[PDB]
């Protein structure tokens, strides 16, 4: 689940910005 | 006989007629369709670009030649099983749509069978909410 | 629940995918390999244009709901059994690449099963004496 | 070999233009 860690990651600093 | 570019014929004629069926595929969407299909170019576009490294990093992880096809996708997909937030998805699909872009001397089948079926399934449930996340 | 954009959402990513690994494809030729697949798109273009009405009266005879996928196939490929010149070759893909355009909402595979293998290995045949043909 | 017949046309008609 590391691949799946940062994708959240990602989608976490994403969701922020739009 | 002369046969060294047969190869080269039969490469660029995949490439060719491949484009083509995009091309016709998109020319039968409505200008709704081709809204939302444009929104999704540039979010993909902008999350690849600003996470370029941290996808590399990702990216060397399901390179090497361990991996099954089925390893792959439960690795991508085991974002969506907990996290079903469509931003999550757009960062999935966003990590798919970089994968493909590195594959371009691999059989695009190969593409495919990560992304089709079970991920596309489980990014298209409740497609509604992906939407609206992305068309603002 | 809103389950009512679930299909565009699927038909959408497929589309941008398999435009993504035809991206990532295209990158990966070198120049020469870029202009011989420039030549291709530009001359099938002319071809489909200039013979318009002529291409629309043969697919005609290809879309009705009667003939098997070797069926369409066997049609197309017997033009190219007596005659290999590289003009044939290029009517013929250019007609090949007409019937993709018009199949945007077929699968796509449906249109791969037309041109890959038998097909596409009789035009790559001699494609030196195709590359050539086109290139000037 | 009806296609066949137009395909080969198309290929005269075009092989003298280029």
């Amino acid at each position: 689940i590391w691949i799946a860690q940062e994708l959240r990651r990602i989608g976490d600093e994403f969701n922020a910005y739009y | 006989a002369a046969i060294e570019f047969d190869e080269i014929v039969k490469k660029l004629l995949n490439i060719y007629i491949n484009d083509i069926c995009t091309t016709g595929e998109k020319r039968l969407l409505n200008n709704y369709e081709k809204s939302i299909l444009d929104r999704i170019y540039k979010s993909c576009e902008y999350i690849k670009k600003n996470y370029e490294l941290d996808f590399n990093s990702m990216y060397n992880q399901i390179n090497i030649n361990d991996i099954t096809t089925s390893d792959i996708k439960s690795k991508i997909i085991e974002a969506l099983l907990i996290d079903s937030r469509p931003s999550v998805k757009l960062a999935t699909l966003s990590f798919i749509s970089l994968i493909a872009e590195k594959w371009g001397e691999k059989n695009r089948a190969k593409i495919m069978e990560i992304l089709s079926n079970e991920i596309v399934e489980k990014i298209s449930n409740n497609g509604k909410d992906f939407i609206d996340f992305i068309d603002r």
